[PDB]
């Protein structure tokens, strides 16, 4: 009796555990997804933090610039 | 069957083992750049300190 | 099946992902700790030309 | 046996789990940008500043070589 009963069990286990590989890859190209983002992201704060850098390099031209000018007004105050 | 399973979830550990240290420079990162936005900050402070202390010393000058 | 071969494909990417991701936050921690140190050079280089500047505005307005 | 029954159950709930580190590295890499916002816009001022102040120094040098 209850012997193909056992069959349809064992069958089902199986069916959704199909249905957990589908799943389960699902979500990993969904994650795929994610991951490329962030990659995208990254690379564009790499290209900040760059644009910045340089941003900062301007200010020192312009600080060495205002060192000198001030040098030489404390020059011209000793007449 | 079954490995392909064993030897393809230990897989997935990996990837869980990477993006697990990930998190850990990101949270570093994010500290880093906390300072950075606090070290720009007074340097914007005094830059403005400084350009109104040089308008400052223009009038001075002038007179 | 053996669509499990298809998860281990999608996966090892995300392996692949995760590690480029790892390696570019490495990347920029080394970055960052130079912009943080580029930063304290400019803010010294403030402090400097400020204090020239306070000197100047005394050898005049002052004299 | 079922062995590999639960397996595919781990498997599936640790895929689970990559999906949600990966989107809470995105997240936090996400709101980091407004870090990187803040520093940009500092940095930027600190340029236009200095900048600015050089300019206003040279102006005073003048000033001081045209007062005798």
């Amino acid at each position: 009796g209850s012997m193909r009963a056992h069959l349809l069990d064992n069958t089902e286990r199986l069916e959704r555990s199909s249905r957990r590989l589908e799943a389960g890859y699902q979500i990993a190209v969904e994650t795929e997804q994610i991951g490329q983002e962030m990659l995208e992201n990254l690379s564009h704060d790499r290209e900040r933090i760059q644009r910045a850098r340089e941003r900062l390099r301007e200010t020192d031209a312009n600080l060495g610039k205002s060192s000198r000018i001030l040098t030489g007004m404390l020059r011209r105050i000793i007449q | 069957r079954n490995d392909k399973i064993k030897h393809v979830q230990n897989q997935v550990d990996e990837v869980i083992d990477v993006m697990q240290e990930n998190i850990t420079k990101v949270i570093e990162r994010g500290e880093r750049l906390d300072e950075l936005q606090d070290k720009s900050e007074s340097l914007s402070d005094n830059a403005t300190a400084f350009s109104n202390r040089s308008k400052q010393l223009r009038r001075q000058m002038w007179w | 099946d053996e669509q499990l071969e298809l998860v281990s494909g999608s996966i090892g990417v995300l392996k692949n992902m995760s590690q480029r991701i790892g390696g570019e936050l490495e990347e920029q921690a080394v970055m960052l700790e130079d912009f943080s140190h580029e930063l304290e050079s400019t803010q010294s280089r403030l402090d400097n030309v400020m204090k020239k500047l306070a000197k100047v505005s005394h050898m005049t307005s002052d004299r | 046996g079922s062995m590999r029954e639960t397996a595919i159950q781990q498997l599936e709930a640790d895929i689970l789990d990559v999906n949600q580190i990966f989107k809470d590295l995105a997240m936090m890499i996400h709101d980091q940008g407004d870090l990187i916002d803040s520093i940009e816009a500092n940095v930027e001022s600190s340029e236009v500043h200095v900048e600015r102040a050089s300019d206003q120094l040279q102006r005073a040098a003048y000033y001081q070589k045209k007062s005798r």
